[PDB]
């Protein structure tokens, strides 16, 4: 592809892959263990 | 604040804390910190020493002193002397202290610029209309007799642990949970907080609690609907992040401190339902009758009534006679609580050991 | 589906029918019909031999017409033989076809250039070439014949150079036959070609047989760095019911936002807290009737 | 109808009918088509 444009013939292909591309701690509320739900998101 | 409400690129902003110590390479910018590092008289680290020397050697044009009520303290009084600034701004919500040194702020920052009219802000919907109420709790004969025969330090825990306040707090929680109100219950005594958490069955947060546990309790309060009451120690009194709530129950307090009342009341002043018509925030102060709670709460409400709030007294609650759950109704359980309060106060030899 | 896909299928079919043999046409049409195919799929559909598909797959890989995928999967019998999937990379295929036709016409132009020079002189005993530039220094003093340095033989004139018109006619006969290719690439270059892969070709597959040994589902590996619409119909009667509901949430919202009884009223005055017309209308209808007479394998699930 | 998510390796569809209910049990080889 990088020489097809040099030869004037427009390629119909994108550049292929050969071209460069990209704790647990203690709990104090021991009398209510298990009723609290995890909330890792808003 | 500086990143979102004003056009400040992050390269002008630096953080001077324990975890964050990088300092901006520009000629002029922003550094945000706590009074504790600059005013520290102890031995500081070399990086913190370099930051302090840069702060001393650089002429600053303006300083923001958030929560200026801690400025007239012992070492914080020097934060305007080590740091040279032409303009000093004092921003706080509690311009009251128990000592007279609060009146020395004029020697530290300057003349009092502006006083906010709290009724004007409340009637315009800017802040929630708090309903300051004071629920009175009578004494049992044995508890109050034990109150008259001991010293003040034991007396504090004795009038906090009255079963009448337990019944009143349980009834208030039961009443305000049905209305969908988010409830924060403040009490500075950590043993009182633990006893309340054990008796009622609500999460409790104190100073030495794990921080991940504190966040888990906070999001369980904010999002999970089966937890609407959170018990907090003096940690929630200070400027920390807490979820929005409409109901506050103040069981006990650190004596007659006027600052703590407004600090707790400002938590519910930013309620979400302020745009709703007819919304009234609830602020109850549970007091033990004929004891030093009356004196301390009367001293504490002075700043709030000077701001304009009216603390309506409540000596009778409709629902004590037909309450489903009775706390310490039996006399023997009250006695058991009473004596519980009274009883409260060489690489080879290394394997051989 | 896509007309451009039909166009590039026509490209592949015409180039394999023109520049390749019949078996190449068979395998290429098999891959064009069923988008993803394995070796057992070809051996079942075409009844082709492994030794017969050997040169075919080798030539189609060397010309970049068929892409090979080396994925192995996990069958229930766990006999994970290294099956190879034959598919098509459309941009790679059209680039290979364009490069091949451009190189063919450029090589023919160079052959025409090398035929454009004069004939030259051949030595048939030694079978040695001689151009017009290097035969200058091999003449005799008799000025009659070109004498070779080795054979000392009378040189003969090459038949090359006079075939200039033959090579021009070869160019003419190539160029008009390749005209559909040029006309189709005119439409291709004016269009946008998406880069397909094995996963893209899996979206348009046609089953080759009932029971395929090779599973077409892609198995990812770790470490490889190579809505609903519901309507409500009310017959002009239940509107009052919806207003009753609306006022009921209104009244419960006002109740839950109401001031408590101890707030609006002082509680100090009370004790302290502590521990039949059917027959009528039938006769009416009878009267109107009389009057009118008078005047006239299991997996986990979610519900979607 | 019962579907499988993208996290599932084997993707599979289940159709349960109404009146013994009939069960139809369908395998598609592509995620977008499914
Ligand atoms: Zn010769």
């Amino acid at each position: 592809p990088r020489k097809l444009q040099d030869l004037g013939l427009k390629p119909a292909s994108v550049d292929p892959a050969t071209i460069k591309r990209q704790r647990k701690g203690k709990i104090t509320n021991t009398h209510m263990t298990g009723i609290l739900k995890d909330y890792s998101h808003r | 604040q500086f990143l979102q409400w004003c056009t400040l690129q992050p390269e002008n902003c630096a953080v001077f804390t324990s975890d964050n110590k990088e300092m901006f390479q520009t000629e002029s910018g922003l550094v945000v910190s706590t009074y504790s590092m600059v005013a520290n008289t102890r031995n500081r680290s070399h990086d913190s020493q370099k930051v302090m020397d840069f702060l001393t050697g650089r002429e600053w044009g303006f300083i923001i002193l958030d929560e200026v009520h801690v400025v007239p303290a012992a070492m914080f009084r020097r934060v305007v002397s080590t740091i040279a600034a032409h303009a000093k701004l004092g921003l706080t919500a509690t311009l009251v202290r128990e000592d007279d040194k609060i009146g020395d702020l004029n020697f530290l920052i300057g003349p009092k610029l502006y006083e906010a009219n709290w009724m004007e802000l409340s009637q315009k919907g800017h802040i929630a209309n708090v309903q300051c109420a004071e629920v009175w709790c009578p004494m049992t004969a044995e508890f109050y007799q034990e109150y008259l025969r001991e010293t003040a330090r034991k007396r504090m825990l004795l009038y906090i642990m009255n079963p009448t306040k337990f019944q009143a707090c349980q009834f208030l929680i039961q009443y305000h949970e049905r209305r969908g109100d988010k409830i924060i219950v403040f009490s500075d005594n950590v043993y009182a907080l633990q006893e309340y958490a054990l008796k009622m069955g609500k999460p409790f947060i104190y100073g030495s609690t794990p921080q991940q546990e504190r966040m888990n309790i906070l999001q369980n309060f904010q999002y999970n609907d089966q937890i609407n009451t959170i018990f907090l120690s003096k940690v929630g009194d200070t400027s920390i992040d807490l979820p929005e709530a409409t109901c506050l129950i103040q069981i006990s307090s650190h004596y007659g401190s006027r600052r703590q009342e407004a600090q707790r009341l400002g938590r519910i002043l930013r309620a979400k339902r302020r745009n709703d018509e007819g919304f009234n925030a609830f602020f109850y102060s549970l007091v033990s009758k004929d004891t030093q709670e009356m004196y301390y709460s009367t001293k504490r409400q002075a700043f709030l009534v000077d701001q304009g709030y009216a603390f309506k007294v409540i000596t009778h609650l409709h629902g004590m006679e037909n309450i489903p759950n009775l706390a310490y109704a039996s006399p023997r359980e009250r006695r058991e609580l009473l004596q519980e309060v009274l009883l409260k106060n060489h690489p080879l030899i290394r394997k051989m050991y | 589906d896509r007309p451009i896909d039909d166009i590039v299928k026509n490209l592949l079919k015409f180039v394999v029918r023109g520049f390749y043999g019949g078996s190449f046409v068979l395998v290429l049409d098999a891959i064009l019909f069923h988008s993803v195919l394995a070796e057992d799929d070809l051996k079942q559909l075409l009844s082709i031999n492994k030794t017969e598909l050997g040169p075919l797959i080798a030539r189609l890989r060397s010309d970049r017409l068929i892409s090979i995928h080396k994925q192995r999967e996990y069958p229930p019998n766990s006999k994970s033989v290294e099956r190879v999937y034959y598919y098509v990379k459309y941009p790679h295929a059209i680039d290979a076809i364009k490069w091949k036709v451009h190189q063919v016409v450029q090589r023919l132009k160079d052959d025409l250039d090398k035929n454009s020079e004069p004939n030259g002189y051949m030595c048939p005993i030694c079978l040695t070439k001689y151009t017009q530039l290097e035969a200058v220094q091999l003449l005799n003093f008799d000025r009659t014949e070109f004498l070779c340095s080795l054979c000392d033989e009378p040189l003969v004139e090459d038949d090359s150079g006079k075939k200039n018109k033959e090579k021009q006619d070869k160019l003419n006969r190539l160029m008009d036959q390749i005209q559909p290719i040029i006309d189709s690439l005119k439409k291709i270059d004016d269009s946008r070609i998406e880069e397909n892969t094995f996963e893209i070709a899996l979206a348009r597959l046609i089953p080759p047989q009932n029971q395929s040994h090779a599973a077409y589902t892609y198995n990812p590996k770790k470490g490889s760095t190579m809505a609903t619409l519901h309507i409500n119909i009310t017959t002009a009667s239940d509107e009052v019911a919806q207003r009753e509901l609306q006022e009921r949430q209104a009244e419960e919202k006002r109740k839950q936002n109401a001031v408590p009884e101890w707030h609006k009223q002082s509680t100090i005055g009370k004790t302290a807290l502590g521990r039949e017309e059917r027959e009528n209308e039938k006769t009416l209808n009878d009267y109107y009737a009389a009057l009118a007479k008078k005047q006239a394998l299991e997996d986990e699930f979610e519900d979607v | 109808l019962q579907a499988t998510p993208a996290s599932s390796e084997k993707m599979m569809l289940r159709l349960i009918g109404k009146v013994k209910p009939q069960r139809h049990m369908f395998s598609f080889n592509n995620r977008t088509v499914m």
